[PDB]
């Protein structure tokens, strides 16, 4: 459409992993009074959540000393949350939702929301078409955006959504798998 | 008549550093010691070094530390001062410490792969290297992985994983691990498995009270609180219903079920006191619990949360009263003070409580942060068992609401009826390390033997060993001499401390008067472990960015991490390790089994943890066992 | 399988479009369920009406917020309804009008989630579409393996001439062309078979036919309009190898978005002043890919 980021240059988050940074270091750091201070640069993940960040630490000299949990949050003004259930059968018709967040505190959104193919899946979206609704946002509030589709595969396999906004450099996708199980 | 002692742990350990206390009364000159630990019975010399001189200087006080290496095994110990041989038995126990153990996640899916850490310490909370086995059982409780690993060279750290298979039965599933040597001494940790995805909001359910009073016109009144795990507020409508549980049976309410909105995040839900008593003679209910189940859909249908908050206990009185850290002997003639610990129903301690014995009548004192108030009544000089009733005096409350609890003290008997008697006290505030506390000895005798005691020997147990021991010297006609006993962070999470006097009184006649305290510290890590953003600025991270986490502490700590989605906790927040629960696991491997005094000094010293013999023959009984008794 | 939970959803004409939905739900127990939800999607470009939600929140065991009530032709592509009971006797049916607000082509089928509030996991769901059998998407199944039949009918429809045509037939992809004629046609429920004889095979693919046998060819009922197809006539058709059925030697054919069809009239119709052009344009495009083959 007219002035509307295209599907191809938009890439879906896709890392949503519930625990990560599984990670052993010593504090070896020339420490000043006693204590060493480490500077770890981490990559957050994809996920638009809360991650608590739990630290354990043994010394020969101080034992051991479960730290107070750090928490980091990770947010976006525009997004999709889609919601795959764990898993599905093998040719049975399902209704999934991608619900798309405004949290934009007095702007609404005009917003094209799409479906991707995947030949893993039957759905209204097709090679040669595509499955494309445009909707608004109202400020500070979301839309729940229904897609039905059958899987064809069993294992594991991948729905995608995307959805970009008219007007503004805003869009976002999500891409994410569920378990395919036979009949 | 120098009278030669020697004093240590009543459980002895293996590998680890143990401390026998040497004493030579009435000495001059110096003194010689060897100390030699054999296996019992027989001969095999297991420590051997040790030996040690009992000085002037030091009035006739020392130490020897020493190693044990490497039914219920027992060993002589031997203590030889010049020519005078001085010999207990003691009981030794095969373990070498704890094990924590830490998965990454509360809750897994079939088909993932469960990591998690086995932190070796000893007694001490230092780590250890040791042979451990490792169990994961199903939920029927059959183990399906076993390894077997040493943490040598590896600072207290095993780490692990499994991969739950794709076909499993769902539910608690087990990690068992034990040191190889006491197989007896098993620590778990359970892990959740079923299939599942992450919600995107947490639901919580708040009473405006922690407990329900029966004769609460307003029934129980309960906030519902839901926001996106990122901070948003949810709009929704929430499903609350009701039950009474009793102690493991659920009865749901089911004219208590409501449909609320929440708004902005929050909704209002109440369970009349009339649908209560009807869904059920009012004071039948007391003792018995009741659980606030909510469910909370977005009000797009497109999630959807389960919460409960359960055992909110039915009640007469907002409190309940503690005789635990009281000590169950008193001295007849002399005041008996008592540790009143004052909780809320849940458990929690109670802050500001007033309290005060049956009547009083002037009297009351305040609990405080650690819901702890030190009170104390005077005495007869009679034989009979105390009994003490406290009470509980909040204003705004009413008779009726106020908590009561009686306890019963036995006498400390004296030695061939003597009447001479030690009491320890110490002010009742939250202890940290790096303050001092002034521990009190106060002596009763009579003024025709008073002047020959000089000093008191006192000894501090933390942990199951002997962390310290000196003297506190007094003059002839002092009642009361203070100890300024400095508080480090060793003492956590509590102590007992013993001090004794011994003299030849009455006929000749060797006396030795004990008493102990125990002193709780406040809680905190040793050392220290500091987690937070490196980043000198700036709002919510984006998906995808890097930033910089800063971990401070001690030069050269091993530190482990992980990082969760909250989403994981709205579905399971059970079994999680915290420092707190690592305390907890410390302070129920004390070998010091009673919050002080004992029935004579003898019980003093084994009550505490010690043994206690003398070359005159005045020993503690032999402890053969290896829990303390109930 | 539905185990707590009957639901029977139907969607049908009104007395822009609007048309009728009604839901019919059971509970499977001995008791009575409490609070229940219905969890509803529109078709797409459709909303309730806004009155006849009004009479159905007014109604006994029954709630619909003023949320729902006043959303609008806005964005009521979804509603809950929330029901304080469902009965395990009978039926607790409810209906209401369903208004077109945004007209496309290809609609997506509605649907209807019942469940008990204190358990998500046993619920029912059924799917509602005006021409799909109970909301079903197109697809076709042999055993255990389906595939998706949710495309457009057949290739396109400014002129068509020989020049196209020959351009089309030699596209990379194109497996087969043929002269046919329809022997039998065979309606049903889903899809509809078409036993054409093969009258030359102008492009041999991978199905090795001789002259003069049948082939089987197959289409979504929902073509039948744009297809009409017709017993005895001949036709022009030519597709991709992908849309085989079937296994070797005994394959049938899919007509979907990438198999030409065209009427070729019949030998004396081609005399007709109006039918000459196209008759020439198909005997000079049979004469070019016969002898010369495709240009690549």
């Amino acid at each position: 459409d007219e002035d509307i980021i295209a599907e191809e240059n938009i890439v879906s988050r896709s890392e949503f992993p519930e625990s990560w940074l599984w990670n052993v270091e010593d504090l070896k750091e020339p420490p000043k009074n006693g204590i060493s201070t480490k500077l770890m640069n981490i990559f957050l993940k994809d996920s638009i959540t809360t991650w608590e960040i739990l630290a354990v630490s043994m010394s020969d000299k101080k034992g051991i000393c479960v730290a107070d949990p750090f928490e980091v949050t990770v947010m976006q003004d525009f997004f999709i949350d889609l919601r795959l259930p764990y898993s599905v059968v093998r040719n049975e018709q399902v209704e999934i939702r991608a619900v798309l967040y405004n949290y934009r505190q007095n702007q609404e959104l005009k917003v094209r929301v799409e479906l991707l193919h995947n030949p893993a899946f039957c759905s209204l979206a097709t090679t040669k078409r595509r499955h494309q609704q445009t909707v608004t946002i109202p400020p500070k509030s979301s839309l729940s955006v229904p897609y039905v589709i059958v899987p064809l595969k069993t294992g594991l396999q991948e729905v995608e959504v995307k959805a970009a906004v008219y007007h503004h450099f805003i869009s976002d996708g999500v891409r994410k798998s569920l378990k395919v199980v036979p009949e | 008549s120098p009278m030669y002692s020697i004093i240590t742990p009543n459980i002895l350990r293996l590998e680890s550093e143990e401390t026998m206390v040497l004493e030579a009364h009435d000495a001059q000159g110096d003194v010689p010691v060897t100390v030699t630990v054999h296996d019992f019975p027989g001969k095999k010399l297991v420590l051997s070094s040790e030996k040690t001189v009992l000085t002037p200087a030091t009035n006739h006080m020392g130490n020897v530390t020493f190693t044990i290496p490497a039914r219920n095994k027992f060993v002589t110990v031997q203590a030889t001062f010049g020519t005078q041989v001085v010999e207990k038995v003691v009981l030794v126990s095969l373990q070498s410490g704890y094990l924590f153990i830490q998965t990454d996640k509360t809750i897994y899916t079939p088909g993932s792969t469960v990591l998690y850490r086995i932190f070796t310490v000893n007694h001490k909370l230092l780590p250890v290297g040791r042979t451990v086995m490792v169990n994961i059982e199903n939920p029927e409780g059959i183990p399906v992985k076993q390894d077997s690993l040493s943490s040598q060279n590896q600072l207290g750290v095993l780490p692990l994983s499994w991969d739950i298979p794709e076909l499993v039965n769902m539910g608690q599933w087990k990690i068992r691990a034990y040191y190889e040597n006491s197989p007896q001494q098993v620590f778990s940790t359970e892990f959740e498995v079923k299939e599942y995805v992450l919600p995107s909001f947490e639901v919580i359910v708040e009473p405006t009270e922690k407990f329900y009073y029966i004769y609460n016109e307003k029934g129980l009144e309960v906030t519902i609180t839901a926001r996106f795990l990122y901070g948003k507020k949810v709009e929704g409508t929430a499903f609350v219903i009701f039950g009474i549980q009793d102690g493991e049976q659920r009865i749901s309410l089911p004219e208590s079920l409501k449909r609320i909105p929440i708004e902005d995040g929050s909704g209002e839900v109440v369970l009349s006191r009339k649908v209560l008593l009807d869904g059920v003679r009012a004071e039948d209910l007391v003792g018995k619990s009741l659980y606030v189940s909510a469910t909370v859909i977005l009000h797009s249908g497109s999630d959807m949360v389960q919460a409960e908050r359960s055992g909110i206990p039915i009640v007469t009185s907002p409190y309940q009263i503690h005789f635990t850290k009281t000590p169950k002997y008193f001295k007849p003639g002399m005041p008996f003070d008592l540790m009143v610990f004052v909780t809320n129903p849940d458990g929690s301690p109670a802050y500001r409580v007033p309290v005060a014995v049956q009547g009083e009548d002037t009297v009351q004192s305040l609990t405080q942060g650690d819901g702890v108030a030190k009170l104390s009544i005077n005495t007869h000089p009679s034989q009979k068992p105390l009994s003490i009733t406290v009470r509980t005096k909040k204003q705004e409350l009413s008779e009726a609401e106020q908590a009561t609890r009686t306890m019963q003290a036995l006498p400390y008997s004296t030695v061939g009826n003597s009447n001479n008697y030690l009491h320890l006290s110490v002010l009742r505030t939250e202890l940290r390390p790096g303050e001092t506390l002034n521990v009190n000895f106060l002596l009763r005798m009579d003024r025709a033997h008073e002047a020959k005691i000089r000093y008191y020997t006192y000894l501090i147990m933390n942990k199951g060993r002997l962390l310290k021991a000196g003297r506190q010297v007094r003059e002839p006609g002092q009642d009361l001499v203070v100890l300024p006993l400095s508080i480090t962070t060793d003492f956590i999470p509590s102590f007992r401390l013993v001090a004794y006097y011994t003299l030849i009184g009455a006929s000749g006649q060797r006396e030795v008067v004990a008493d102990s305290v125990w002193v709780d510290v406040k809680d905190s890590c040793v050392g220290s472990l500091v987690v937070k953003s490196g980043q000198s600025e700036d709002r919510q991270p984006v998906p995808g960015q890097q930033m910089t986490l800063k971990i401070e502490g001690d030069h050269g700590a091993r530190v482990v991490l992980v990082a969760v989605d909250k989403g994981v906790f709205v579905l399971n927040k059970k079994n999680k390790l915290t420092q707190s629960k690592i305390w907890d696991v410390v302070e129920k491997a004390d070998i010091g089994c009673t919050p002080g005094s004992g029935k004579d000094y003898a019980g003093v010293f084994s009550d505490a943890g010690l043994t206690f013999t003398s070359s005159s023959g005045q020993q503690t009984a032999q402890r053969a066992e290896l829990q303390c008794p109930q | 399988t539905c185990n707590k939970f009957d639901l029977k959803v139907t969607i049908k004409p009104a007395p822009k479009n609007t048309m009728i939905l009604e839901i019919c739900t059971r509970y499977r127990g001995d008791q009575d369920a409490t609070m229940s939800i219905l969890d509803i999607s529109m078709m797409t470009g459709f909303a309730p009406d806004t009155d006849d939600l009004k009479q159905l929140a007014n109604g006994v065991d029954r709630y619909i917020s003023k949320y729902e009530l006043d959303k609008a032709f806005s964005d009521r592509n979804t509603l809950i309804i929330y029901l304080d009971k469902v009965s395990h006797s009978e039926d607790d049916c409810l209906a209401f009008k369903v208004h077109q607000y945004f007209n496309v082509e290809l609609i997506q089928p509605g649907a209807v989630k019942v469940y008990a509030y204190y358990n998500l996991e046993e619920s029912c769901t059924r799917f509602y579409h005006p021409e799909k059998e109970d909301g079903k998407l197109n697809k076709l199944c042999r055993d255990e393996l389906c595939r998706c039949a949710e495309e457009n009918c057949f290739i396109q429809k400014d002129k068509v001439t020989l020049e196209e045509r020959l351009d089309k037939a030699c596209e990379p992809g194109v497996d087969y062309v043929y002269k046919t004629r329809l022997v039998k046609v065979q309606l049903s429920n889903d899809f509809d078979e078409y036993i054409m004889a093969i009258e030359q095979t102008i492009k041999s693919g991978s199905d090795e036919v001789q002259v003069g046998q049948q082939r089987t060819f197959i289409s979504p009922i929902k073509c039948r309009e744009a297809l009409k197809l017709e017993e005895k006539k001949h036709y022009l058709m030519w597709g991709l190898s992908s849309d085989f059925w079937g296994e070797k030697p005994n394959l049938s054919y899919i007509i979907g978005k990438d198999t030409w069809v065209e009427h070729w009239p019949e030998e004396d119709e081609c005399q007709d002043e109006e039918n000459q052009k196209q008759c020439q344009d198909l005997g000079a495009f049979t004469e070019s890919m016969v002898v010369f083959g495709c240009p690549n």
